[PDB]
């Protein structure tokens, strides 16, 4: 199976450099194009360019000439996108996508890597339980005061997916994000099943686990 | 350069009905070699695009037969006959007949379904947060339709303004409902000035506003 797994989220200062990786597996790496597509919060997708693993050659859209390069590690079937001299307008999600040149299309995409350009230091979140009280009970984690986006939240190490809502992050007057993740569950399992939310905020290396009890 | 224009920007559609998304290039997409390189992708919320239709009318592997592409030259349509809840997302056309490849602005496909009342849950701030010096009170409206909802906070029965935030999920890909959180954020000090904490919900599903409350230290 074709897989495109990209490197994790980044925070960078204006004027710095970011290299993003997209590790390819499940096919002869050198026989398909590697394309990069930029997506800004709320925006249409933009084709940045591609590199041809077979020739080593890169090609860029007009808007992406200059500060942008593409690299290859053929042996490690990994492609890279480097952006120099970062500006706020580069704050975005970036996707690698495989080019099936036989019909000129992007048949498989990476999960995207989000890159925030900011002058501000990172700030890990505080995580507080939202506790159930009193056949269906709600319970959650409050993921408070962090920068930048995103955080990853999962419950019970990912083994619980059903009935879970992780909300969009919202900004407070403080300049920082907060969100809540909730789950609904049979109120009968409150006294058997133990529920842990796992919160991960990579740009600050915060990995928390929080028991949510009555 | 090649403008591609999608219409509409948002397409509301009922389960089981037909959705039509139109896409239109500034110039013809027929290559000198015989082929029309117009493609369709779909992006569900938080997710990377998924390849949908290639060369105007060919489904990609694993793509349901209810999706259907057509048109020629400058104008193209994607039809989703008999729509399903999991068809929700933003649809993009993309041309790659001319350098450089472009994408249209996308069309967000929204499902319409019957009104559905929220379940309301309230959450006191925790001790751990109280001892960190702030108090967040969280009000949850779960699984409702439609989206618009009025959530008022009352504190000792006084109406609050401009000290809370709302967040709303995307439409659920199984039952097409929404969920929302209202959060009242106060300093631990303001918090302990009052006993009663209540959120009152008004929504198309409910015949009378629903109120969910608690007094502090419970
Ligand atoms: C005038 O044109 C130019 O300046 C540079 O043109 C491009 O880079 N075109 C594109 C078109 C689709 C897709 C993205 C861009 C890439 C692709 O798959 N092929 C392709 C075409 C033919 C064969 N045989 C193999 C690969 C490309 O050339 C790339």
């Amino acid at each position: 199976q074709v897989q495109l797994v990209q490197s994790g989220p980044e925070l960078k200062k204006p004027g710095e450099t970011v290299k993003i990786s997209c590790k390819a597996s499940g096919y002869m790496f050198t026989n398909y194009g590697m394309n990069w597509v930029k997506q800004a919060p709320g925006k249409a997708l933009k084709w940045m360019g591609w590199i041809n693993p077979y020739t080593g050659e890169s090609t860029f859209a007009d808007d992406f000439k200059g500060r942008f390069a593409f690299f290859l590690e053929t042996s490690a079937t990994t492609a890279y996108l480097q952006i120099n001299n970062l500006k706020n307008e580069d704050t975005a999600t970036y996707f690698c996508a495989r080019g099936t040149t036989i019909v000129r299309a992007f048949d498989y995409w990476g999960q995207g890597t989000s890159v925030t350009v900011s002058s501000a230091s990172t700030k890990g979140p505080s995580v507080f339980p939202l506790a159930p009280s009193s056949g269906t009970a709600a319970l959650g984690c409050l993921v408070k005061d962090y920068f930048p986006e995103p955080v990853t939240v999962s419950w019970n190490s990912g083994a619980l997916t059903s009935g879970v809502h992780t909300f969009p992050a919202v900004l407070q007057s403080s300049g920082l994000y907060s969100l809540s993740s909730v789950v609904t569950v049979p109120s009968s399992s409150l006294g058997t099943q133990t529920y842990i939310c796992n919160v991960n905020h990579k740009p600050s290396n915060t990995k928390v686990d929080k028991k949510v009890e009555p | 350069e090649l403008v591609m224009t999608q219409t509409p920007l948002s397409l509301p559609v009922s389960l089981g009905d037909q959705a039509s998304i139109s896409c239109r290039s500034s110039q013809s997409l027929v290559h000198s070699n015989g082929n029309t390189y117009l493609h369709w992708y779909l992006q569900k919320p938080g997710q990377s695009p998924k390849f949908l239709i290639y060369k105007v009318s060919n489904r990609f592997s694993g793509v349901p037969d209810r999706f259907s592409g057509s048109g020629s030259g400058t104008d193209f349509i994607l039809k989703i006959s008999r729509v399903e809840a999991e068809d929700l997302g933003v649809y993009f056309c993309s041309q790659s007949t001319h350098f450089f490849p472009t994408f249209g602005g996308g069309t967000k496909l929204e499902i319409k379904r019957t009104v559905a009342a929220p379940s309301v849950f309230i959450f006191p701030p925790s001790d751990e947060q109280l001892k960190s010096g702030t108090a967040s009170v969280v009000c949850l409206l779960n699984n409702f339709y439609p989206r618009e909802a009025k959530v008022q906070w009352k504190v000792d029965n006084a109406l609050q303004s401009g000290n809370s935030q709302e967040s709303v999920t995307e439409q659920d890909s199984k039952d097409s409902t929404y969920s929302l959180s209202s959060t009242l954020t106060l300093s631990k000090a303001d918090y302990e000035k009052h006993k009663v904490y209540a959120c009152e919900v008004t929504h198309q599903g409910l015949s009378s506003p629903v109120t969910k409350s608690f007094n502090r230290g419970e």
